[PDB]
């Protein structure tokens, strides 16, 4: 049972959660219906930057694409440790430019950086330069256990968990990272038309009208979150740590996909909704749930009832025609499906490996 | 009294009341909706009620009138012409685009019935062109 | 905790509320049903316009994008404070646009703005004239210490509670207000197209307590919390032109969802609106475990007698 399957029924309530480009609200052509959408990004970015992840994982990767921003924040959080010379070093070998006195250095593309990780490199770097190790050498013997260099994104579970993608520097062959969950786009069970608000800015300084006017998309929706963790990849990605410790981060996602919002327009429409359903399938192979809103959820007194309706005689579909035993636990507010009448009780549930 | 019809024939109002009339109580939906004292032609194609009612029932209600802008003055004026037929219970006065001129306003609501004055109400119309029809429905 | 939750369940008509460009009452669909909706931002401007606001809280913000009126203005009430030519200098510093003898001269959006803020600025170009700063390492310095510019936004709280946005100017960097509210769209509980009933609506809205000492220049939790209440008064109340529920929390919730499944009542919507609330409070408090300070005020968790209690209530923490 190498694969832990999430599946969030969250139901919401009026509001612009995620947008594009025109301020108008996301969305996904999915059996022929419409349904508004909330990219996977945005709920990885959501739970990276959330207050529950800096308390209960850690501190979030630093993703930026500026080398001389990076130079500086290095030699301010890494100075007391080491010299200038060989962070700067560290820093271009990691990077593959060139880090000098520029105020503008830019790597290839946006790269999650961890601070320990660039220490632990630093400490490599600076025994290599004792024993007069050139960097072909060192990128060699470096590449020879790749282990170390994951427990050092212990220190960064995001990039452990969504993974790493390098082009230039030391990174290609020691950074490249395979993230360890995999997390679906957030599609609503049912067909959405859109509102429009009509909002206008009134100047208290004008006999006229308002000093502005304009429109706003927005809507409700239940929504369907799903994600699923690699947990092998997971063990692997952090250095060869535990299974109950993969399972302890695993615990946490579930919790975060249960519980965080995208805090897109939230201050002026606070859909601050918790999941009124979570579903954490325990399994063999990935398994989404989305297939029992392909045929669109049509209201039965509120979207709610009839989607979780849906979900659950789907679920029980696809458990028997492909034989798919393996611990289940449900939770909401099929016989193989332990109730859990509270998330701490179905979080203890997956700590103890189901 | 008869219910009933696609006015093409929208050419102007007048020709609108024109078409149907080869009175009666229209109410555009052009299309249209049709309150009439009698039971098709090329310009004008249809595609019986006399209702039993009752005393303090509530009632939706629409009706666009011809009131001659302020919401106070628009809801008072409803109420006055309502008479005594029936109290008004709830009503949003939506202020339409003029038409050509004349400055139609659709109030839309609820009633509670306070009988036979609505009905003649209903069967004369209210107001000074579409305007006057007042619709009604349960809840 | 840090998050008060403000979940004002009123009561009254569903019409001559809010409108739209065709002058038609707001709606939103939920549950897959139609509700009636008053936007935030129509219940924000109805608050900081109101005279409660005005006797509880102070005065509100100055919402404009013609600055050369606006020079008129601080000219014409800062005109003995500070010398002509500083007033013109920091407003142009400010905004960004060259100030000028104009009478048209345009920022780049509708912002709020803070006469004593304003003020402060002056006085500290005018040490800038004294002392001969360059406008750059005066950024610098101005830079160095927000919290005062803060202070001077405890002034205005409308813009300490609801954020301001700046793209151009010295305010792009000391302007940047993130607002310490968050205010739901109120919409009703039941299905608007058995008797006739008033509609009943769900308020919701929550303050981030540390973000608004913050904004106001590092004061206490307890000044946070009065103005807080006041929040509650004004939600509980205010009506633009019966049941309520604080409650404590480590991160904001919002009970709408109790109201996903549409109301549904003959004869009065209220109390099964209220049962709804119970239920799903229930149900929610039971299910994540928490247990942060409630505090209901109904007449059908720590009840309460009257709205002022519940007030009192919160000015004290649970």
């Amino acid at each position: 049972s190498n694969f832990i399957n999430i599946h969030v029924l969250i139901s919401h309530s009026p509001s612009c959660l995620n947008r594009d480009d025109m301020n108008m609200q996301k969305d996904a052509i999915f059996g022929g219906k419409r349904r508004v959408r909330i990219s996977s990004q945005s709920l990885k970015r959501a739970m990276r930057k959330s207050g529950y992840y800096a308390q209960n994982i850690g501190e979030s990767s630093l993703r930026t694409i500026h080398l001389a921003q990076l130079r500086d924040v290095l030699r301010q959080k890494l100075g007391e440790r080491f010299d200038q010379k060989i962070i700067d070093k560290t820093l271009a070998l990691l990077s593959g430019k060139s880090v000098d006195e520029a105020e503008k250095i830019s790597a290839d593309a946006v790269t999650p950086w961890v601070v320990g990780e660039i220490a632990w490199f630093c400490e490599q770097v600076a025994k290599a330069e004792a024993d007069n190790l050139d960097d072909k050498k060192l990128l060699k013997v470096l590449k020879e256990d790749i282990a170390a260099i994951r427990v050092n994104l212990q220190q960064g579970v995001d990039i452990a968990l969504s993974g790493r993608m390098a082009t230039s520097g030391m990174m290609t062959e020691l950074g490249k990272v395979d993230g360890a969950m995999s997390i679906a786009h957030a599609i609503t069970t049912h067909q959405v038309d859109s509102d429009i608000d009509w909002f206008t800015a009134v100047d208290d300084l004008q006999e006229q009208g308002s000093a502005h006017l304009g429109t706003q998309e927005f809507s409700s929706g239940v929504f369907y979150r799903y994600a699923n963790i690699n947990l092998a990849q997971l063990q692997e990605n952090l250095g060869g740590a535990s299974r109950e410790q993969a399972l302890e981060i695993a615990t946490h996602v579930v919790h975060m996909l249960a519980t965080e919002v995208p805090g897109a327009k939230q201050r002026t429409y606070a859909a601050f909704n918790p999941a009124d359903m979570v579903m954490v399938n325990f399994s063999d192979m990935p398994l989404s749930m989305a297939n029992a809103f392909e045929k669109a959820v049509k209201a039965k007194d509120g979207f709610l009832q009839p989607s979780i309706q849906a979900f659950n005689q789907y679920w029980d579909r696809v458990a028997n025609g492909y034989g798919l035993n393996g611990a289940a636990a449900q939770f909401s507010l099929t016989a193989q499906v332990k109730q859990m009448p509270t998330l701490e009780q179905l979080k203890s549930w997956v700590r103890n490996n189901g | 009294m008869y219910l009933s019809v696609i006015i093409a024939w929208s050419r102007d109002l007048y020709q609108l009341h024109q078409g149907l009339w080869h009175d009666f109580l229209f109410h555009v939906e052009c299309h249209v909706l049709l309150q009439s004292a009698q039971m098709s032609t090329a310009v004008a194609t249809v595609i019986q009620v006399e209702f039993q009612l009752q005393v303090g029932v509530p009632l939706y209600f629409r009706l666009r009138a011809n009131p001659i802008i302020k919401e106070a003055e628009q809801i008072a004026w409803l109420q006055r012409k309502l008479g005594n037929a029936a109290r008004v219970e709830d009503v949003h006065p939506i202020s339409e685009r003029p038409q050509y001129k004349i400055q139609t306003v659709c109030f839309e609501g609820v009633l509670t019935i306070n009988a036979p004055a609505l009905i003649d109400l209903v069967q004369q119309g209210i107001g000074p062109m579409g305007c006057g029809l007042l619709s009604l429905a349960p809840l």
